[PDB]
C-alpha cells in the first residue's frame, strides 16, 4: 500500500492507515482539537486519494486499536465472516464505494458483503462520499428489527419518546408521554434519562411509563437510559423490563470511563431473555456519538469518525433493537456548526446502516454551538430521505433537563405527511384504532393530549 | 407393448419437446433416480406412475419374504434367532429383535470360537434378499482377508428376526474384540439387495452408544461391490483394533 | 392438580403428568410398543379431559425428565421467559388451546406467549387439538427465517431438493439437481445425505453442489448431513458452506446415542459466522421425527409425541433457518399405517410452528409399513394448507439409497399451483429468468433438465 | 384392444372391459364383497396397465350395461357429443389422463372434451389417477350453477345446512338453522331430510324453512329430501318449492330399488320450471355414492366406482344446481377406513366435475366403519383444495336422526378462512350485511344463534 500521491506536482506523505483515515475527514471542530485534521484542501484531498487507493485488507489489517491492546478490537474482529473477507479483500476503497452504491448491487448483496468489513473499512468507505453518496447509500442499506414495534422497513419512519424531566416527577412526565402519542411519536421506545440513578427510582419511572402502555394497550416499550447495571437490577427486582440501554464507545479505554464492561451487556442480553416484555427478537438500545473517545482520552490518535464506527461494530454484536448517534449533544469543541453537524450526523447514520445495525439519530445541537433549530429540521428531513429509521420526540425539542434542543413531536408528523413516510406497521394501527392517525396522517383531533382523557 | 419391470421401461425418457434430448439420455444413464419422465401439467406422465406402482408392489412383497433354512444350512451357517418368532411380530417389535432369545445365548456359548479377535455376524434385518444376494460375493474375502496376515476369527452364524443392537449382546456373550454384523437394510422402491455393515469394538450392552458403531451401508451391485466392501472391511476391523475404538472414535 | 375424572360414571385415575401426556395421545404403534398409550378410547378421552384440565403450570413444573438429569430439560427450562410465563401460567391447557385456534389471536401475541412455554407444554396443546385445529392452527403461526433465500412467509411454499446416490456419485447428484431445479425445488436447500462420511467426500459433493449454485448464480444454499463434526471439520478446511445440518433428539441420553454434544451446536453456529456463504441470519438445519427417543432408550417412559416437542424446544435455542420432522422416516414399529403418519405430521408442524421454529416436513413412508404414495400425496396438501414451510423433493420421490419413498418434485409444483404459493422471493425470481416459472407456474419448458444445457 | 399384459415377466390375462374397469381400482371393502377385485396388488397393477392401453372408443362401446337392457346406459349414450367422441375416440385412457392433468388444456377444451365422454371412460381416468392427480385434475375442472346463489366460481366454497330431526320437530329445525346461518353455512342449501314422507309434513317442514329465509330475506333456497314424488305433489299443493331432490343410481334396476322412473325427474324439472323461487336456471338436487348399486343387487359385476361414475352421467343429462356423494354415508362393507373413504371421496368429486357437474361432498363416516372426525377433517380440506362445490354442514357433525356423522358448521369457516375462500357472492352479501361476516371471515358475534333474536 501507498501512503503517497502527487496532487498537482506535490508530494503528500503520510505516516500510517491511521493518519489518512483522519485527514481524508471533513474538516471538523473535533479533529483539529485532536490534533489530526489535514494541514489544508490539498492535503485533505490528497488523504482521500490515498485512502481510495488502499484496498479493504490494508485497513483491516491496521485497525486503529491493536487486537492485543482492545477488546473492542477484538469483538470487531472476530465477528468478520472470513468467507465475506476474503472475496473483497483485494478492493480499493474506491471500488467498495462504487459497489455500495451502485444500482446492481442489491440489498442481499450488501447483507453478505457487510460481514466481510470491520468498523475501520466502515469509516473509509465514509470519508469518501458525498453528502448525497451518504443518503443514497444508506437509503438502499435499510436495517429491519423487531421489539413490540417494527423498525426500519422502508416507508416507515419512527420516533423515540424522550419525556425527561427536571426531578424525574412523575406526572410531568406522563403529561409529556400523552402529548408526544398524540403526535403519533413513541413507536421506537418510550425512553427517559433519569435524574437519580436508583432502583427505586427507575421502577417509579418504569411504573409510570408502563402505566400509560397498559392502560391503552399501546404496541411499543419503555426504557430507563440509566448506567445498565442498575436497569438490569431494577428489572432483576420486577420493574417492568422493555428496551435495556447503554451509551457505549468505541475502545475498552472508553468503555471503562463509562464503567462498562463487555460481560454486562451479555448480562442484558440474558436478562432481556428472562424477564422483558417484547414480542419480538430485539431488546437492546444503545447510544453514541463522534467525540465521546476522544473525551475520554480513548482516541489514540483516532479520529472521531474512526472511533464512532467502531461503536458500531461493537454495537452489531449485540444485535440490538436501536441505535442512535446523538449527534450534536456535546458541543462546539466536536462539531462546530450546522455544516459540521450535518455532515456528521449522515456520515454516523450511513455507516451504522453499512455496519447492519438499526440506525437511528438524535438530530440535535447545543445552546454554546453555532447551530440554531432550523439546523435540527435541515437534517432531520435529510437522515429521513436517507432512511434513517428513527428520531427524538420532545414538546417543541426542549429538553428541560438535559439542556439541549432535539427534534419536536411535531417534526415527525412533518417528516411522515411530506414524505408519505408510515410509523412502525403495529403502532399505526393503534394510533388508528386511537382516532389519532388515518392514512398516514394525523386526524383533526391528534396533538391534543387531553384525548386520552 | 411394455413390461414395466423391463429394462426398456426404466430407461424411458418421457420429457415433450427437450431442449436437448441427447442430455437427456446422458443424463438419464448417469443416476437410478428416476429422472427424465417429465410431466403432465405438474403430475407424472402415466408410464411413471404405472412402473412406481408397479415397483411399489415388488417392493411390499421382499418385506415378507424369509431366507429358507435351507439356504443357510447350505451355506453352512449356525442360525440363531432374537427374541421374535416370526416376521410380522419382527415389523412391530424392535425391542425384542435387539435381543437373543434364551436358546440363542446358549446356542453360542457352546458352538462358538471363544475370545476372538474379529466375529462375523449375519442377519436378515429388514430385507432377506440383501443376504441371499450378496452373501456368497462378500463373505468368502471377507473370512479369508481376516486370516491372511491376520488373526483370531470366531465363528460365523447366522441371526434370524435380528436388529442392529443385537451385536452388542453376541460381543458380550464372546468377548469378541471386534464384532462385524452384515444386515439388510430396510427395502427400497427399485431394489431390495441392499446390504450394510455395522461394527462396534468391544461392546457392552450397559454402555454402548449407537455412535460407538461404524457403518457401511449401500453394498449390492448398484452401491459398492460386495467383493469390494468385504476389503474395507477387513482394513477396517484392522483399524479397530489398533486403535481400540470404533465408529465416532476413531481418527480421522 | 387433578390426576383423575368421572366419564360416563366411572373413574378414570392417572399416576402422573407423564403418564397423562401419554394416554391423551391420538393411538400409534410407538405408543404402544413403549407401554404408554391409553387402554381403550374411553381411557385416551379421560386423558384429554383431565389434560385439558391441567394448567400451564402443571406441565411446566412437570417435563418428563428431570432437570438435573438432562441439559435438554435444562436447555428449555432455561430458554423461558418468566415474565411470559408468569402471565399464562395459571392457563388451563384448554383455555391455551382456545386462545391459539382464537381469530382474535394474531401473530404477535403469540409471539410473547409461546416464550411462556416449555415444549411438554407445547405437546400438551397439541394432544387434544383435532386436525383441522392442529391446520388452522399452525396456519395462524408463521415462521419466517432467512438465509440466502426466505422461507415462510404466508403465501409461500419451499421445497429441499435431496439428490442422493448410492455411491456419492456426483454426476448422479448433478442429474438429480438439474431435475429438481427445473420443477422449482431446492428454495429450502440442495442438501445431500452422504453415503461415505469423510472430509475429502463430503468437499466433492459440496463443491458438486455450489458448481451449479455458482454456475446459474442460484439464490439458495447447499447442504451435506453428515455428522455436524465432520461437517465442521470440512468447512474449516475450506469446503463451501451453507446451512449445517445435525439430527436432534429430545434428550440428553438421545443426544448420546448421535454422537451429538450441545458444545458441538455451539461450534457449528460460530464455525458458520465465520466461514459460510449465507446473507442472511439464520444457517443451521435439523432434523426430526417421532420414535427416535424411543429408539434410542431414551424416552424414559414419556410418550413420542412429547419427546418430539422437546425436539423443537432444542431446535428453538440455536434459531435454525430450518427444521422438519422426517414423519414416517422410520418404520411401522412408531408409525404404523396411513392414519397414524398424517396424524403425527400435523401434529409434528403445529408442535414446531407453536415452538418459533422454521418448521417443515419430509412428508415420507417406508416400504414395510402400511402406508403408499397417495399417503403423501393426500399429507402434503394438508401440512401445505398449514402453512409447511417446506417439503422435500426426489425423482417422482424415489430416495435410491435411503429406501423410502418421498414427495416427487412434480408435487412442489403441484402443490404451488393448487392453492396459488410461490417460492421463496428469490428463488422465484430466478425462476423467472430462467425461464422455467411466469406467475407462479411452470412454464411450458420446465421440467426439462436439459434446459440448463 | 388387448385384455392382456407381462409385468415382471408374468402374462395377467382380464376377461372383459368390465373385469379391468373392476380390477384396475385401489383396494375397497366393497370390490371385495362384489367379488370384483384384484387379486393382487401386481395383478392391480396389471389392470391399471391394460386400462391406460385401452382407447376411449373401446370403453365408450363396452357400457358395464347393455344399451339395449338399462335406460340409464341409453341416457348416456344418447347424450354424446358425437362430434367431440371422433375427435378422442383413438386416444388412450393414458393420453386422455394427460390431457385432463395438462396446464396447456384450458377450462373451454374440457368443456368440449368432455362432450365425447361416457361415464365408464370417466371412471377409467380415474382410476389410473393418484390422488393429487384427481385433486389438481378435479381443480382445473370448475362446474358453476346457480338457483339463487352462485356456486363453483373458484374461490368460493359452499355448504348445505342439514338440520335434521328425530320428530321433524319445527323448533330444533329452527334451531339448528340460526346456528348454521351464524357460521355462515347454507349458500348451497337448507336442506332437511325428513322422517315422515307426508304432504303436510313436507310443507310443514318447508315452511318452517321460508319463514326463516322470507324474516331475514336470505338468498338461497331450502328443500326437503323426501321421495321425489311427494315433494312434486307438496309443491304442486302449494308448499314452497327450492330445490326437488332425488336419490340416483347408475342403473335402470337400481333407480326400480329407488321406486323412480326417468319421468318423475322430467316432472321435477317442469315442475320446478313451474313453481319454484328460483332466480338462476338450476333447480335439482341430487345425491349419490359408491356402493348404492351393489346394495340394490344392481351392480351386474361391475365395480362401486364405475356405478358411481355412471350417477353423474345420469345427473348430467338434468342439469342440477348440485349433486353430492355422500361418502361414507352406508357401512363399512363398501368402504372400510379413512384410507379408502378419502380415496373414494377424491374419486367421486372428479369423475363428478369431469362429468360436468356442480359436484360436492359429503364429508361422512358411520360408527360402525372405521373412522373418525379427524378423517372428515382430512377430507374436506383435500376436496376443499380440489374445488369441491360444497360440504354439508351440522352443529359438530352429529346427525340426530341419520345416525352419522358429517362436518360440522364450524368447518366451513374453518375450510374458508383456511383457504382464503369465499361463500357463494350473494350469501356472503347477506352475511356481510347480517354482521356475520367481514371480508371472508367471521366476525367477533358469529357462531351465535341469538344474534337472529
Ligand atoms: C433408519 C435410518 C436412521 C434412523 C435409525 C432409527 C431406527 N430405529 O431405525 C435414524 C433416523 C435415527 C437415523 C439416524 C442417523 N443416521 Co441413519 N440411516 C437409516 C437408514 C435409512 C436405514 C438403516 C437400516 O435400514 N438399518 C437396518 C435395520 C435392520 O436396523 P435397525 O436395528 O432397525 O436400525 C438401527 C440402524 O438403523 C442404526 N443406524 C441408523 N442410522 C445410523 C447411522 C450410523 C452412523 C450408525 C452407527 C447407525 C445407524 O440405528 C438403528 C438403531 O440401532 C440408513 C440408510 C440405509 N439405506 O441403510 C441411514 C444411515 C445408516 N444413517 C446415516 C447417518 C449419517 C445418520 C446420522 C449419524 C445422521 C446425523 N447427522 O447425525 C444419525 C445418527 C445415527 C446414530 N449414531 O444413532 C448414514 C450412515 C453414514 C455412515 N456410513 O456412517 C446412513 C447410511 C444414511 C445416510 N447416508 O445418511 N438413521
Ligand atoms: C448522556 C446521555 O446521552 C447519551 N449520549 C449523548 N451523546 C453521546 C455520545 N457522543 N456517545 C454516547 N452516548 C451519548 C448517553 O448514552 C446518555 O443517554
Ligand atoms: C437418517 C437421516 O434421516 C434423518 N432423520 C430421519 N428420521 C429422523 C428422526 N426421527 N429424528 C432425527 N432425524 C431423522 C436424519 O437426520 C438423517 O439425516
Ligand atoms: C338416504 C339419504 O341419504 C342419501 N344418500 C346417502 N348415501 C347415498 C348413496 N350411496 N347413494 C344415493 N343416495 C345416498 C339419500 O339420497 C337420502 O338422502
Amino acid at each position: 500500500m501507498k501512503l503517497k500521491t502527487t496532487l498537482f506536482g506535490n508530494v503528500y506523505q503520510f505516516k500510517d492507515v491511521k493518519e489518512v483515515l483522519a485527514k481524508a475527514n471533513e474538516l471538523r471542530s473535533g479533529d483539529v482539537l485532536a490534533g489530526v485534521a489535514a494541514a489544508s484542501s490539498q492535503e485533505r484531498v490528497a488523504a482521500k486519494q490515498v485512502l481510495s487507493e488502499m484496498t479493504v485488507a490494508d485497513i483491516r489489517n491496521n485497525p486503529v486499536i491493536a487486537y492485543e491492546d482492545d477488546c473492542v478490537t477484538r469483538l470487531i474482529q472476530d465477528d468478520v465472516n472470513e468467507t465475506a473477507y476474503n472475496q473483497i479483500k483485494n478492493w480499493s476503497i474506491s471500488e467498495l464505494r462504487e459497489y455500495v452504491l451502485s444500482d446492481e448491487t442489491s440489498v442481499d448483496d450488501i447483507a453478505f458483503t457487510r460481514k466481510g468489513l470491520t468498523s475501520e473499512v466502515v469509516a473509509a468507505v465514509a470519508k469518501i462520499c458525498s453528502n448525497a453518496d451518504l443518503i443514497y447509500g444508506a437509503k438502499k442499506m435499510p436495517v429491519i428489527k423487531k421489539a413490540n414495534t417494527t423498525i426500519g422497513i422502508p416507508g416507515t419512519f419512527s420516533a423515540r419518546l424522550q419525556p425527561n424531566d427536571t426531578r424525574d416527577d412523575v406526572q410531568s412526565i406522563a403529561a409529556q408521554i400523552y402529548e408526544g402519542l398524540s403526535f403519533g411519536v413513541g413507536d421506537a421506545v418510550i425512553g427517559v434519562n433519569p435524574v437519580t440513578d436508583d432502583v427505586e427510582n427507575l421502577s417509579r419511572v418504569l411504573d409510570t411509563i408502563y402505566g400509560v402502555i397498559d392502560k391503552f394497550n399501546i404496541p411499543t416499550q419503555g426504557c430507563v437510559l440509566a448506567h445498565v447495571t442498575t436497569q438490569i437490577e431494577a428489572i432483576r427486582r420486577g420493574a417492568p423490563g422493555g428496551l435495556i440501554f447503554q451509551s457505549i464507545c468505541g475502545s475498552e479505554k472508553g468503555l471503562k470511563e463509562f464503567g462498562v464492561e463487555l460481560a454486562m451487556l451479555d448480562e442484558a442480553r440474558a436478562v432481556g431473555a428472562e424477564f422483558n416484555r417484547i414480542a419480538g427478537e430485539n431488546c437492546l438500545y444503545f447510544e453514541t456519538g463522534q467525540g465521546s473517545a476522544l473525551s475520554a482520552g480513548a482516541n489514540f490518535g483516532a479520529d472521531q469518525v474512526t472511533m464512532e464506527a467502531r461503536n458500531y461494530g461493537l454495537a452489531r454484536h449485540y444485535d440490538p433493537f436501536i441505535v442512535n448517534t446523538v449527534v450534536g449533544f456535546i458541543g462546539p469543541e466536536y462539531l462546530y456548526n450546522d455544516r459540521q453537524i450535518i455532515r456528521a450526523g449522515l456520515e454516523d447514520h450511513f455507516m451504522g446502516k453499512l455496519s447492519g445495525i438499526s440506525m437511528g439519530c438524535d438530530c440535535c445541537y447545543t445552546n454554546h454551538a453555532d447551530a440554531d433549530q432550523n439546523l435540527n429540521e435541515n437534517l432531520m428531513i435529510l437522515l429521513a430521505t436517507a432512511g434513517c429509521n428513527y428520531i427524538m420526540g420532545m414538546p417543541l425539542g426542549d429538553d428541560i433537563m438535559l439542556n439541549y434542543q432535539t427534534t419536536a413531536f411535531h417534526d415527525t408528523a412533518t417528516v411522515r405527511q411530506l414524505l408519505n413516510l408510515r410509523p412502525s406497521p403495529e403502532f399505526e394501527r393503534w394510533l388508528e384504532s386511537m382516532g389519532i392517525m388515518a392514512n398516514g396522517r394525523l386526524t383533526k383531533r391528534a396533538g391534543d393530549p387531553s384525548l386520552f382523557f | 407393448a411394455l413390461d414395466l419391470g423391463s429394462a426398456e421401461a426404466k430407461a424411458w425418457i418421457g420429457v415433450e419437446n427437450p431442449h436437448r434430448a441427447d442430455v437427456l439420455t446422458e443424463l438419464r444413464r448417469s443416476t437410478v433416480a428416476r429422472v427424465c419422465t417429465g410431466r403432465a401439467g405438474p403430475r407424472p406422465r402415466t408410464q411413471a406412475l404405472l412402473r412406481f406402482l408397479a415397483d411399489h408392489s415388488r417392493s411390499k412383497d421382499t418385506v415378507l419374504k424369509e431366507v429358507p433354512e435351507e439356504w443357510v444350512k447350505a451355506q453352512g451357517l449356525l442360525e440363531v434367532r432374537s427374541e421374535i418368532s416370526d416376521k410380522n411380530l419382527y415389523l412391530t417389535r424392535p425391542d425384542m429383535g435387539r435381543r437373543l432369545c434364551a436358546e440363542a445365548v446358549e446356542a453360542l456359548k457352546a458352538q462358538c470360537v471363544a475370545n476372538p479377535d474379529v466375529q462375523v455376524v449375519i442377519s436378515d434385518g429388514l430385507s432377506t434378499d440383501a443376504i441371499t444376494v450378496n452373501y456368497e460375493e462378500i463373505l468368502p474375502p471377507l473370512m479369508a482377508g481376516l486370516k491372511q496376515a491376520g488373526l483370531k476369527v470366531g465363528t460365523p452364524f447366522f441371526v434370524r428376526y435380528g436388529r442392529v443392537k443385537i451385536e452388542d449382546q453376541i460381543g458380550e456373550i464372546l468377548g469378541a474384540k471386534v464384532v462385524i454384523l452384515l444386515v439388510g437394510e430396510r427395502p427400497g422402491l427399485g431394489q431390495s439387495e441392499s446390504l450394510s455393515c455395522y461394527a462396534v469394538y468391544s461392546p457392552r450392552m450397559a454402555t454402548t452408544v449407537e455412535a460407538d458403531r461404524t457403518c457401511i451401508s449401500n453394498i449390492h451391485q448398484g452401491g459398492t461391490p460386495p467383493v469390494e466392501a468385504a476389503a474395507v472391511i477387513v482394513d477396517l476391523a484392522k483399524r479397530m483394533l489398533e486403535q481400540k475404538a470404533s465408529g465416532i472414535n476413531m481418527t480421522r
